[PDB]
């Protein structure tokens, strides 16, 4: 099945995950939309800000 | 996070 997901704008090639933050515009993004692999032992955020956005206004 | 992965090219 195709299906967008990531600002990608285009579909899910196979390599995925799911914004794991309480926001997250969507709860699905590519690897190769993003950047990572597998995804890290844990839990991945669905893109470089999924994860900022779910530390809330931080320094970092 | 909830993932759906299947290699990269
Ligand atoms: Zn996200
Ligand atoms: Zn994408």
């Amino acid at each position: 099945q195709e299906e967008v997901y990531c600002f990608c704008r285009n579909v899910s090639y196979g390599p995925m995950v799911a914004c794991d933050n309480p926001a997250c515009p969507f709860e699905w993004f590519h690897y190769g939309c993003v950047g990572l692999k597998q995804a890290p032992k844990g839990k991945w955020y669905c893109s470089k800000d999924c994860k900022e956005i779910a530390n809330q206004r931080s320094k970092s | 996070a909830r993932t759906k992965q299947t290699a990269r090219k």
